[PDB]
């Protein structure tokens, strides 16, 4: 009887929001005063006791591709890649006419010995210089083969500095005071559904910005089952993200002992070319295992045969394209590898068995990589980047944990469905790690009726 | 983050030193600090004008109108779990703020002054 | 802007979510937000040390000195319209602030402690 | 800077308008203003949850545990000069904050509500 | 040739831009303070008694 209004502060009510998230690294690095590219000067040191409150009976709803954290991360990686290579050497005087000949080992030619006139640091004299550089960095201009460099029609081209690292150190994401991040703890949770086990954090997982296509390398694993996510799986234009539960290890390398020149063009600006090769000239193979990947490809299809439950399903390779689109492209120590995956997406799966892999051969499926110096990742139309050569030998040892697929057409050929590795966006790499996070907003002020009143 | 631990319980059961550089991680940290200080001060500014300045439980002198809700006290303090109660009275809240602003403070301060001249 | 509606009445008759970009309209908005938060907190900081922390009408224990003004209470509460009264005592105001800071709070807190040991 | 004048006395004897330009002296001034406003608000936020919101001397209901210190009242109020007393109990301070947060406010607000229903 | 045009990019300072050393005071924000030594004969790296 005789209710009265009463005001409370500190009441657990949240709503949905969209805010600014900031980095948080830790102090297991940051002993040397170096500046790589993912700044980590300005990242706040994370706490050695991160708190996770386990919520009660809450049934919050999530989405895997209506997430705004992905759109922030995709713009925080492009922008942070332009702080560096802003105070660096433009290569506008290199857009000249190049003479050449070929190195004495063909198809292993993939190197070219080039000569060019340069206007030196003193603007009156003409110098003549030599450099070895790869095919896929040239365009034939029109007998003497007389060509020029790949990307002088359409872009300004910038040499990255050495002593500037590319090693993908982890990034946490924190939300400011008065906000929180919700986290899903379900074991096999698809995209876009309700949940029953939800927790709250201030600070996300250790996400590593591995720039990669066709395969997801130093990533995170599922638990007890391989899980397939898609937006609308009956439609073909939506990409398919496959997440594994046991990682498949891969061992790339580049055997060469190449050197580096130092051509000085302009005042205080040195251009680091490739010199000579000391020893033999070889390929750049990678060697994924065979009996270990057979099981993985055979238990992807046990989940694929449920969504399309009559037809036989096959795996076909990609279609033509630029070499940076249709091949597995990644970064290792400072070079950029471009291996093709036709030995992987090869087979035909009738009843979760195949005839395409014999067992009459050997293990260790090989892949032919290829090197490229001029790289225009993220498809900027007027910007490129020249990665200077690393001297010595290169090894990777990556740790494959998932992949990207897309379907082909809707034409009824047979009871046959072709999958092709073709996920055509950079955001798909970072939806694979941010699928279980959602940013909310705390509203701590509440109104309720009870039987208490003021006095005078 | 001491809140949110009773987010599923019922309503009665819950009874460093770095130079500012204008780079891409510096702008975000500065925006986060300004957001935090503003979002604290608007809640303190609302609590100040209701006479509830330094408290977490504050009774008032505004009678509860049954057009806002018709339920019973032990019906809502034993079943309803604050998210649902906030979704229920979400249409009537701003009006209630005005009744807290006038009819419990403007009539309390002036009349208090009329007692002080004795 | 609920104030200023009685700016001519006598003294007694008045009884969104955008990334911070450092462009030419972003700098102005950030400067405006910092100005607003500072200009609120200096007035709350002055009211805090006078014992008038969460009130809008606050009586004190400082007697009124006639060197400040010689007028009568009903002479100034019925004719004078706050702009003019603020222009009248503008020379004596800072001194009065000091008398509110010491002789109503420093002598009130310490003596209150002398009553609490009983 | 009205403090610090009794920094050596014993504990009982102490009873303009410029457009924001992002140049090298503008960034420092903006960082200084944000530091000042944050460092004020964290101390006011600590005082608010202890029931000591607008006071400079505030008594509580937490009994003094002798594991914190074994000394006498007139032994520490007549010899010790606040820097030394702050260096003495520096290990036990955070725990004491928690006892001010619960056992003097959480038990005071709820029980106050139990008196208001009469 | 000129002294430094193979190692550096070189920039003419403008006229009507002064070099005169006018004094600078360093101020600390609110919540901080600066201490000061008033001893007549004071070396480096020691204590004081007039602060
Ligand atoms: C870089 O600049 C030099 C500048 O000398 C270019 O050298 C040019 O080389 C050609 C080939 O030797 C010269 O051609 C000459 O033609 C006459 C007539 O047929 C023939 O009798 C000579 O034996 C000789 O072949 C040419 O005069 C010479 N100079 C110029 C100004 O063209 C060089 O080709 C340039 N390199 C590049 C990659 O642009
Ligand atoms: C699918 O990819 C596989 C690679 O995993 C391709 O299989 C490879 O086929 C060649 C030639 O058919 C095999 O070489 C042969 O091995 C036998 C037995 O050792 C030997 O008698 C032959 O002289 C020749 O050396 C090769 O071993 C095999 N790869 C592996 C790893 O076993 C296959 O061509 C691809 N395409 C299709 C449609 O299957
Ligand atoms: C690329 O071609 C140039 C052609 O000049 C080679 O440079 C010369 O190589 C010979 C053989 O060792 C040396 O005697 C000369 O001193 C080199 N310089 C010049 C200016 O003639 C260069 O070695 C070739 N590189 C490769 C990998 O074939
Ligand atoms: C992810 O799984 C959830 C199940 O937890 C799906 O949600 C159901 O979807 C069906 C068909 O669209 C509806 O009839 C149900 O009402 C949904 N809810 C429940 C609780 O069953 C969701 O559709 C799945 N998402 C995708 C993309 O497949
Ligand atoms: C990768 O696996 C291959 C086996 O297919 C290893 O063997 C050599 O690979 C090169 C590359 O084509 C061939 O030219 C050689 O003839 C192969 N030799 C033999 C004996 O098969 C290769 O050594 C492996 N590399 C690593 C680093 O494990
Ligand atoms: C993978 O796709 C390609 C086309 O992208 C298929 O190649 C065609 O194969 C048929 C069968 O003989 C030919 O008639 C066509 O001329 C081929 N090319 C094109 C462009 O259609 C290839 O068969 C597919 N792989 C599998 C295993 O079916
Ligand atoms: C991917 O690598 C494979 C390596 O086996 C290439 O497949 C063959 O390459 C040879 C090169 O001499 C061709 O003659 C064959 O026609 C190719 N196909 C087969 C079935 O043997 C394949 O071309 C490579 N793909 C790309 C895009 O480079
Ligand atoms: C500056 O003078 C002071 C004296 O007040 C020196 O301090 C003493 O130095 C001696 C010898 O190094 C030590 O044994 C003492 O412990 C120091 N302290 C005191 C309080 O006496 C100080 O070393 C001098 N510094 C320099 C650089 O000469
Ligand atoms: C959740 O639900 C269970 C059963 O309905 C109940 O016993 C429990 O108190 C609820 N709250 C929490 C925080 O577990
Ligand atoms: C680049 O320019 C050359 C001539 O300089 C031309 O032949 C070639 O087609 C151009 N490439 C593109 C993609 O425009
Ligand atoms: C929810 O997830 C947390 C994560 O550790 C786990 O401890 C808890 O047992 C889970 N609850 C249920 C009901 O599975
Ligand atoms: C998914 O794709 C199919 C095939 O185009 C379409 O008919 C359907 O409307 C889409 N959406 C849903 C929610 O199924
Ligand atoms: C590569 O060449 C350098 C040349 O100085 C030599 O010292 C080094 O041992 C070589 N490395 C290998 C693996 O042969
Ligand atoms: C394939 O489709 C037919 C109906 O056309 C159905 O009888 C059969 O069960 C389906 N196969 C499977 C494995 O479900
Ligand atoms: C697929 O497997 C079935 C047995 O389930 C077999 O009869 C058939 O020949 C196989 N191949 C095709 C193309 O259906
Ligand atoms: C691939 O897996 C199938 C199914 O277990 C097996 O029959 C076949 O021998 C495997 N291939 C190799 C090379 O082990
Ligand atoms: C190649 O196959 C063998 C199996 O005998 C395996 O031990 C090895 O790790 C494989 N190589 C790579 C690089 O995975
Ligand atoms: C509100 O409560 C009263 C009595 O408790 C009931 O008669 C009425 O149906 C309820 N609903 C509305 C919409 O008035
Ligand atoms: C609140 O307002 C909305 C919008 O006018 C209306 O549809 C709804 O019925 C109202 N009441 C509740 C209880 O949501
Ligand atoms: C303004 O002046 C008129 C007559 O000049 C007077 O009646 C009125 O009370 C004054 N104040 C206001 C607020 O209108
Ligand atoms: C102030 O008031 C007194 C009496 O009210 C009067 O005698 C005097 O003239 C007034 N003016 C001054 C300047 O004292
Ligand atoms: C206030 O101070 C000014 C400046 O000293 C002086 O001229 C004036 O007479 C004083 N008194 C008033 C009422 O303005
Ligand atoms: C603390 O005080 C008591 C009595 O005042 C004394 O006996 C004891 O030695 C003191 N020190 C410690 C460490 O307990
Ligand atoms: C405070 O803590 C430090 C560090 O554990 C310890 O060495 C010291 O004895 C403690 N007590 C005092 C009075 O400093
Ligand atoms: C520039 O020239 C001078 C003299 O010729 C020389 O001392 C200096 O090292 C040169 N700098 C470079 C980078 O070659
Ligand atoms: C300390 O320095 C101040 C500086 O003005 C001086 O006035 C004072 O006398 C000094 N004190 C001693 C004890 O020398």
């Amino acid at each position: 009887a005789k209710k009265w209004v009463t005001v409370y502060y500190g009441v657990p009510v949240w709503k949905e929001a969209t805010t600014t998230l900031f980095c948080a690294s830790d102090a297991k690095a940051y002993d040397t005063e170096v500046h790589n590219v993912w700044a980590t000067h300005a990242c706040v040191p994370t706490d050695p006791n991160p708190q996770e409150i386990v919520l009660g009976n809450v049934t919050e709803n999530f989405n895997m591709w209506k997430n705004n954290m992905v759109e922030q991360m995709h713009e925080d990686i492009i922008s942070l890649w332009d702080q560096s290579l802003k105070p660096c050497v433009k290569l506008t005087p290199l857009c000249v006419t190049l003479n050449c000949n070929n190195v004495n080992t063909n198809n292993t030619g993939e190197m070219k010995n080039c000569s060019f006139n340069v206007t030196t640091s003193i603007r009156d004299k003409i110098k003549k210089e030599y450099a070895l550089f790869y095919k896929l960095d040239v365009v034939p201009l029109e007998n003497i083969t007389n060509y020029r460099l790949i990307n002088c029609n359409t872009s300004v081209i910038t040499q990255a500095c050495p002593k500037v690292s590319f090693e993908p150190i982890p990034i946490h994401y924190c939300a400011p005071a008065g906000f929180a991040i919700l986290k899903c703890n379900s074991k096999t949770f698809n995209g876009s559904g309700p949940c029953t086990n939800v927790s709250t954090v201030q600070c996300t997982h250790g996400i590593r910005p591995v720039v990669s296509t066709q395969l997801l390398l130093n990533g995170s694993l599922a638990e007890e089952e391989i899980v397939i996510r898609s937006e609308n799986i009956t439609d073909n234009a939506k990409t398919i993200i496959v997440q594994l539960n046991e990682a498949v290890e891969i061992n790339c390398t580049r055997p060469n002992n190449n050197t580096r020149k130092s051509i000085h063009i302009g005042p205080g600006r040195a251009f680091y070319a490739t010199g000579d090769i000391i020893g033999n000239i070889r390929q750049a193979h990678c060697n994924i295992s065979k009996a270990r990947w057979n099981e993985t490809l055979g238990q992807i299809v046990a989940k694929l045969e449920e969504q399309f439950p009559n037809k036989t399903i096959i795996f076909n390779h990609s279609s033509g394209g630029d070499p940076e689109i249709v091949t597995h492209s990644f970064n290792c120590g400072g070079e950029f590898f471009y291996c093709n995956t036709t030995p992987l997406f090869n087979s035909t799966w009738n009843n979760t068995r195949t005839d395409d892999y014999p067992t009459g051969g050997e293990q260790n499926i090989t892949l032919q990589c290829r090197i490229k110096q001029i790289i225009n990742m993220w498809q900027g139309v007027g910007k490129a980047m020249y990665a200077p050569p690393i001297r010595g030998q290169i090894r990777c040892s990556s740790n494959i944990t998932g992949l990207l697929l897309t379907r082909d057409g809707g034409r009824d050929q047979n009871g046959t469905e072709t999958f092709r590795p073709g996920g055509g966006n950079m955001r798909d790499n970072w939806r694979s790690e941010l699928y279980k996070y959602k940013v909310v907003k705390i509203e701590p002020l509440g109104i309720a009726p009870t039987a208490c009143k003021r006095r005078v | 983050l001491g809140f949110l631990g009773a987010a599923g319980s019922t309503m009665g059961a819950a009874s460093q030193q770095h130079m500012l550089q204008l780079t891409v991680w510096g702008i975000k940290q500065l925006q986060a600090r300004v957001l935090a200080v503003e979002r604290y001060l608007r809640d303190q500014q609302l609590l100040g004008i209701w006479g509830c300045s330094g408290k977490i439980i504050c009774c008032t002198n505004v009678p509860w109108n049954d057009s806002w809700s018709n339920k019973t006290i032990n019906e809502i303090w034993d079943n309803m779990t604050w998210m649902q109660w906030e979704k229920e009275i979400d249409n009537y809240t701003q009006h209630i703020y005005t009744l807290l602003e006038v009819s419990q403070i403007q009539q309390e301060k002036n009349e208090q002054e009329l007692l002080e001249l004795d």
